[PDB]
RNA sequence: AGCGAAACCACAGCCAAGGGAACGGGCUUGGCAGAAUCAGCGGGGGCUUGUG
RNA sequence: GCGUUGGAUUGUUCACCCACUAAUAGGGAACGUGAGCUCCCUACUGAUGAAUGUUACCGCAAUAGUAAUUGAACUUAGUACGAGAGGAACAGUUCAUUCGGAUAAUUGGUUUUUGCGGCUGUCUGAUCAGGCAUUGCCGCGAAGCUACCAUCCGCUGGAUUAUGGCUGAACGCCUCUAAGUCAGAAUCCAUGCUAGAACGCGGUGAU
């Protein structure tokens, strides 16, 4: 299995959910639901519409570049597997998720300032 | 399966076949 | 040294297997006889890899490799990529390549020294072929045909192409690979020859309808005995 | 099993470099005799097709054809549902040997496992 | 249409009945033959198919499975049927004294107005060392070929407001009738676990009354050979967690099943689709025989359970999956 | 083609009967004699909470 | 068509061919009519029957005429090959009597149906049906003479060898029981009877072999002294593009004199002159060189007990027909032996491992214990794969704990500043 | 919820076979049949055979 | 038992040809389905229903109906078999066709959440509020109507026909048969599946 970021949403696409499209130029057009897929037929720009992350990563609503976001790189090189090198990943991913929300919560308070 | 009732048109259409066998023999 | 076996009663061995100097690739199915033929010929010296690619039996004509590395398409799943590193020694590297095209067996025709690729490929691939495999990369087409791994089978000893090759493209291309070229057939007069058979320095595996006049050509150029 | 989308009397386009441009489907090989419905063809299926637009060497001839692009959303056993841009098909002889040396456009995964030379003759798979 | 499904008419009850029962193996010790529960929606499932000789050998495979809410079930009586020239004839049923409100409620159509005086002068028939009670057991123990058990649903445990326990007969395929009764003797009033009838990786049939519409539908249907994927237990947290996925979550989607509640106890996950609809009572029998096919030999390795909310759409799995993606919002802080 | 009531599949699915799935029932049959009989023992604990 | 005839539908011996078709018109078509019907339905009832059987025999003879080759249209050899075994003229009339009969059953159907549509009462209507099948049957009854012969030819052409005149052919000839049967026995795998009498093999025995990666076939001939068995052997060399291997014996064996073999060569000389003759021998020594007068001659002294000298015949005959940076190999591959299939003590393959467990499409091909790890304890692979909306592989790399510590230091430098208020 | 016709009407209306007469609807021999009532359909009114 | 196709011709259709498939068998039910074509009676599908101590719960099963079907692929193999050309099958497996029964997790015509955004015909002293538009239009949408447009499921014991036998008379031999007896067809009959006789029955609760 692989959890795919959507082309339109960049929201997690689970197996059995969504509709994939294959162009004559041939690369993966993966969607999370039919709503996004039917918006793609109308030739709408993802960065223009607001309910996605494609807009939010560009304008300045949620942080695009961070130390916790680079860890989730599309990894390429296969590894030999060790019983303890994957036993640490369990506690690692649980730790990074805490920091990913907290620095976003820090980004939230730097966004909400200006109302006071 | 076949029947074993003689329908009356037959039972008397035998007599009228048997009568024709009587006049046939004489000539 | 040349063998004659089958997979799923199909003449196209090189579509359902890829053979190199250090390893071999085999698709998993009901039949083990296809695995057994390589198990008889090679033994427990170099590994044979029971695997799928993207969830397909078609494996040889979707991947590329030699003694130093192995190339696998973008469609390759994580677990299949996992089992491949679980099997192979540190002498052979493995890398997934983010691409437009999946057909690596159709594009890259490679041995331990020289690699022939597609002319329409991106620049990042050519930079990654020469780095990992330790080979020289060339953008060239054989006899107007655009997919070169399908219509050529290549090793360090000799190299086969389809019979429709001009004499001009036989001798000029033999200077690229530093070894002579013979334009002939495999599997009772079939054009697709690279997919029709698998070959390295010592072993040559052909489909069961490969005739004796065809086999004598294969024994000559690839120099088995 | 996979879903059907190219019925009897469909205009599938050419994907190989034989000469032809489009193929007109008259009958489906390996079909079910339905009541008040003409049988339908899917991906990797063989179909009798006559050339509408092409060359004089290819036209006036009735020949089998292997569909490589479906253009109606089908099922994959790996969760996701997909479909191609347009309905298309390549021509081949009864064995499975390709008349065309190279194939432009995508070729389906369900067609490729079934046919060995189609898996070799393909430019871009999936 | 099909001729054999005639008359296409209304079932007798909401609870359809087990027409047949599994044969007998006299070498075995006593075993129940079937089990009851309630249908609870449909969930997507993925696993690697370890079926040999297959076009999908070792590959990932996606399939829809139904979850049926099956609580632990309680014996309230035992029954003896004699073989007759005229078939079968229950010569005696005999019960267990301490009956629940739910069981007794099955004996009144109007529970509210009732004086709740039911198994009472029968409960004073119990009040001694036995005498009359142990007599009727000996009655059965003497004659009678098949020994069946009276049981009912624990519906209070259920997220359903129906409150009225269902009675279903389930026979015993444990050898010797002396054992049969001396198993039902010990097991009066005792609650019976679900995992002690069915294991994972087993073929079972199911019974249910079908989805009525407007005559059309509302018939008893039995489907045959259906593989149990998952037997879960309510006390164990993380039912959704496989040996692979291991993230702590319940099989219940976010905010309960569609028109059905949280699964706060034991359940069965069966291949494909049971007849009827959610809320409907299903009784699961253990397939009458041994169907040794490779369709039945394979032991399954589940990968991931789709616990997304099916009401509307599901892009996420846990509530922990909503705020890790959304971050934080207005009503939170 | 052969029916379900034909002599082919009848003889084939008669030899395999004595496989694993007669013994997997016996392996589960002990869990019926274990945790369900522990339910007899657990309610005997609460009866000793009442007898004290 | 092609050179192999076996796909010939069987010919029923007249009365049988009646009871196939004269019965077909009774099972397949309706059979019952009322006398109180409308006349146009009785008319049509019998037309349905007469015209059905009218096509019935025609269809049957369409199978026979098209199923047998036309003698002259085929090949100059094969035209002779069938005349030498069967009367060519009797065969041609057997093609022409059926052809006349086929146009006669069509003649009955066109005539009697045209008479039937004008049959008013039932008894005219019915009798004209019986008349139709009556006239049809009489044609078929006259055919009991040719169709019994066509049965003998159905079986004899059915077992006849399929030879190819264009392929590299080599006739094996000589006197009866020289040692030509002992020759074809060991050179190629074809059973030819070695029995000490006159005409042992009455027919052409073909023996396929391969030399220099090329296809050859060796054709044995019966034996020569005009008879029918004699004429088949004469026209074997005469019409086929072949080199004649004539065999002689320099001993008391065979029964025939060496002097008879010389007079055999000169008398039948007119045909095999342009074929390039090869002669092998298995007052007395001089008259062997009187054969050498003929433009195309060879003489060899041979022993057939040892396999080399008999093989050298084949080698010489095959030559006659044709005219008219460094590579890398691992050390562990060269060290290990080649596979031996009948070896009692060897390493076991998947073919033998999966047969011991049972079947072939019944044992699941186990991926485990065929891959090289660091420690072989965790060969039973587990792998988490997915951890809450994000798959493990996206984070999975070596020395990530060090990269975690690099983010752990970033925590203390952003906590003391005061981002959390 | 109220108001409220007419056409029509010998009499009833279960199958199967037999009842010679393009006649079955009451008869003969059987199969059968439990009071009471609502909603559908478009439902009904010893002949001859294969070889002139 | 179970199956039996699609296209050019109709001056009166009174002819046929290649395309597939396992195969594309013939007929009957009279003006068959011409009151589907160029407020007379009742069969049938179902639904209630008085009555046999009342009421209720668990059943039983007299009887009636009945169901699956066809093809390919892996191993057996390039083995038997054969001069070669060619080339099986049983046993062991995996899918598909059509039929049938379910079912909504996704897909899809959906829809009167008449859910939310945008625009208009028309305005209210103008923003707001949409008040309204025979159901105003557009984007999308859960709930439902609901589909080869999707997914799951589709069984094992007897007794036989043809036939092959065993012992063996008639008839001092022989013979599958006369007295016996063994095996055996998608057959039959059970098992299983549907309903439960409203005038078939049983057990058990309450005074
Ligand atoms: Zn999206």
């Amino acid at each position: 299995m692989r959890i795919y970021q959507c082309h339109f949403c960049s929201s997690p696409c689970y197996p059995g959910h969504g509709i994939m499209f294959v162009r004559n130029d041939a690369k993966e057009f993966r969607f999370c639901r039919s709503k996004c897929h039917k918006a793609f037929k109308q030739r709408r720009n993802p960065r223009k519409l607001k309910w996605t992350k494609a807009f939010r990563k560009a304008a300045g609503k949620e942080l695009a570049v961070d130390s916790t976001l680079t860890f989730a790189q599309r990894r390429n090189v296969p590894v030999r597997y060790n019983r303890e090198l994957v036993a640490t990943t369990l506690k690692a991913m649980a730790r990074i998720e805490e920091i990913r929300q907290k620095r976003e919560r820090a980004f939230y308070k730097n966004r909400m300032r200006g109302n006071k | 399966r076949q029947s074993r009732r003689t329908s009356t048109k037959l039972k008397e259409g035998i007599k009228k076949k048997a009568s024709a066998h009587r006049k046939k023999e004489k000539k | 040294m040349a063998t004659r076996t089958q997979f799923e009663n199909s003449n196209e061995i090189g579509v359902f297997s890829k053979l190199t100097n250090t390893y071999c690739l085999v698709a998993v199915g009901g039949s083990e006889n296809f695995y057994s033929a390589f198990e008889a010929e090679l033994g427990d010296a170099i590994p044979i890899v029971h695997t799928t690619i993207a969830g397909t039996r078609i494996i040889g004509r979707m991947t590329a490799g030699n003694r130093r590395g192995l190339l696998v398409p973008t469609q390759t799943t994580d677990q299949e990529l996992q089992h491949l590193r679980n099997s192979l020694p540190d002498s052979v590297k493995i890398q997934r390549v983010e691409e437009r095209l999946s057909a690596l067996g159709n594009v890259i025709c490679c041995n331990d020294y020289v690699a022939l690729v597609h002319p329409d490929i991106d620049r990042e691939t050519e930079e990654l072929i020469s780095d990992v495999l330790g080979v020289e990369v060339f953008r060239q087409t054989i006899s107007g045909n655009i997919l070169v791994g399908s219509y050529c089978s290549l090793s360090n000893q000799g190299g086969l192409v389809h019979p429709q090759t001009s004499v001009q493209d036989q001798e000029e291309l033999s200077s690229l690979l530093q070894v002579p070229l013979v334009a002939g057939t495999v599997n009772r007069g079939s054009s697709v020859v690279g997919a029709g058979m698998v070959v390295n320095d010592y072993l040559a595996v052909t489909g069961l309808d490969t005739t004796a006049p065809e086999l004598s050509v294969i024994e000559s150029i690839f120099r088995l005995q | 099993r996979i879903s059907l989308g190219l019925p009897v009397g469909a205009i599938m386009n050419c994907a190989d470099n034989s000469g032809a441009r489009n193929l007109y489907i008259i009958a489906v090989k390996g079909s079910g005799s339905r009541l008040n419905r003409l049988p339908a063809a899917s991906l990797g299926d063989m179909v009798m097709a006559t050339v509408k637009k092409g060359k004089p060497e290819l036209r006036k001839k009735v020949m089998p054809a292997i569909v490589v692009r479906q253009a109606k959303s089908w099922r994959r056993r790996d969760g996701v549902f997909l479909y191609f841009e347009d309905n298309a098909g390549v021509i081949a002889n009864p064995k499975g040997e390709m008349k065309g040396s190279a194939i432009t456009g995508p070729v389906g995964k369900e067609c490729a496992d079934l046919w060995p030379r189609v898996a070799s003759n393909s430019g871009v798979v999936v | 249409g099909h001729l054999g499904f005639l008359p296409r008419k209304r079932a007798a009850s909401i609870r359809a009945r087990v027409k047949a029962f599994p044969k007998d193996d006299r070498s075995k010790p006593v075993a129940l033959t079937s089990f009851l529960g309630y249908k609870a929606g449909m969930t997507t499932i993925v696993r690697d198919l370890d079926r040999p000789g297959s076009k999908f050998h070792k590959r990932e495979v996606v399939e829809a499975v139904t979850v049926v809410d099956t609580p632990p079930v309680v014996v309230v009586g035992v029954v003896g049927y004699v073989e007759t020239p005229r078939g079968l004839r229950s010569l005696t049923t005999v019960w267990a004294e301490h009956l629940s409100d739910e069981v007794k409620r099955r004996f009144y159509k109007n529970w509210y107005k009732s004086k709740k005086k039911a198994f009472t002068k029968y409960s004073a028939k119990y009040a001694q060392d036995g005498a009359g009670i142990e007599r009727e057991l000996a009655r059965i123990k003497k004659y009678a070929s098949v020994v069946r058990v009276l049981v009912h649903t624990q519906i209070r445990k259920t997220p359903l407001a129906q409150k009225k326990a269902h009675l279903a007969e389930i026979q015993l395929n444990g050898g010797s009738i002396s054992e049969k009764v001396d198993w039902a003797r010990e097991h009066f009033e005792k609650t019976v676990a679900v995992d002690s009838v069915f294991e994972q990786n087993e073929m079972i049939d199911a019974i249910a009354v079908t989805k009525g519409h407007g005559q059309r539908g509302y018939h008893s249907r039995t489907s045959i050979n259906h593989k149990i994927y998952r037997v879960g237990k309510g006390d164990d947290e993380a039912n959704g967690a496989t040996s692979f996925d291991r993230t702590k979550k319940t099989i219940t989607p976010m905010g309960g099943f569609v028109h059905y509640g949280e699964i706060k106890n034991d359940f069965i996950m069966v291949k494909g689709c049971i007849p009827g609809n959610r809320k409907r009572i299903v009784t699961l029998r253990k397939s009458l025989y041994t169907n040794t096919s490779r369709k039945a030999l394979e032991e399954v390795s589940l990968k991931w359970i789709d616990t997304a909310s099916k009401f509307g759409k599901g892009r996420f799995q846990t509530p922990a999956e909503k705020h890790a993606f959304m971050g934080t919002l207005k009503k939170d802080l | 083609a052969k029916s379900l009531r034909a002599s082919s599949h009848l003889n084939a699915k008669s030899v395999k009967r004595r496989g694993v799935f007669q013994k997997a029932v016996d392996a589960r049959e002990q869990r019926i004699s274990d945790k369900l009989k522990e339910d007899l023992l657990k309610q005997k604990l609460e009866d000793l909470k009442k007898k004290e | 068509m092609q050179l192999s005839w076996k796909d010939i539908p069987t010919v029923a011996p007249a009365n049988d061919l009646l009871d196939i078709v004269l019965n077909r018109t009774q099972r397949k078509t309706p059979t019952v009519i009322r006398p109180g019907f409308k006349i146009t339905r009785i008319r049509a009832f019998y037309m349905r029957k007469v015209k059905y059987t009218g096509e019935g025999f025609v269809e049957k003879f369409e199978d026979i005429l098209k199923g047998f080759p036309n003698i002259n249209d085929v090949h100059p050899f094969h035209r002779d090959l069938m005349d030498t075994l069967y009367e060519k003229n009797h065969y041609k009339i057997s093609l022409a009597a059926i052809s006349r009969a086929k146009s006669l059953v069509e003649q009955v159907a066109r005539d009697y149906v045209r008479l039937l549509k004008f049959g008013q009462s039932l008894f005219q209507c019915k009798q004209l049906k019986r008349a139709a099948l009556g006239r049809m049957a009489t044609i078929v009854k006259k055919l009991r003479d040719p169709l019994a012969y066509l049965e003998q030819v159905r079986q004899h052409i059915g077992r006849l060898p399929s030879i190819d005149p264009n392929t590299r052919t080599l006739l094996i000839c000589g006197y009866p029981n020289v040692g030509k049967s002992s020759f074809l026995r060991c050179i190629t795998k074809s059973d030819v009877d070695v029995q000490p009498y006159a005409f042992t093999t009455k027919s052409l025995y073909v023996g396929h072999f391969d030399y220099k990666y090329l296809r050859f076939q060796a054709i044995d001939t019966p034996g020569i002294l005009m008879n029918n068995i004699e004429m088949q052997s004469i026209y074997a060399i005469a019409h086929l593009r072949s080199c004649v291997l004539y065999f002689m014996d320099l001993s008391e064996q065979c029964g025939f004199t060496i002097e008879a073999q010389v007079k055999l060569f000169h008398s039948i000389k007119p045909l095999f002159a342009n074929k390039s003759v090869m002669v092998v021998i298995n007052e007395r020594a001089q008259l062997l060189e009187s054969v050498k007068e003929v433009p195309g001659v060879e003489i060899m002294t041979s022993s057939c007990q040892l396999e080399e000298n008999v093989m050298e015949v084949r080698n010489k005959a095959c030559e006659k027909l044709l005219a008219s940076r460094t590579p890398f190999i691992p050390e562990s591959v060269k060290n290990l032996k080649k596979y031996d299939p009948e070896d009692p003590n060897r390493r076991k393959l998947a073919r033998d491992i999966e047969a011991e467990n049972g079947g072939a499409g019944v044992f699941n091909v186990n991926l485990k214990d065929k891959y090289l790890l660091e420690d072989d304890e965790w060969k039973n692979d587990i792998m988490p794969e997915i951890l809450d909306g994000k798959n493990v592989y996206d984070f999975l790399d070596p020395e990530i704990a060090a990269k975690l510590q690099a983010l752990e230091e970033e925590e203390e430098k952003l906590e003391n500043e005061g981002f959390y208020n």
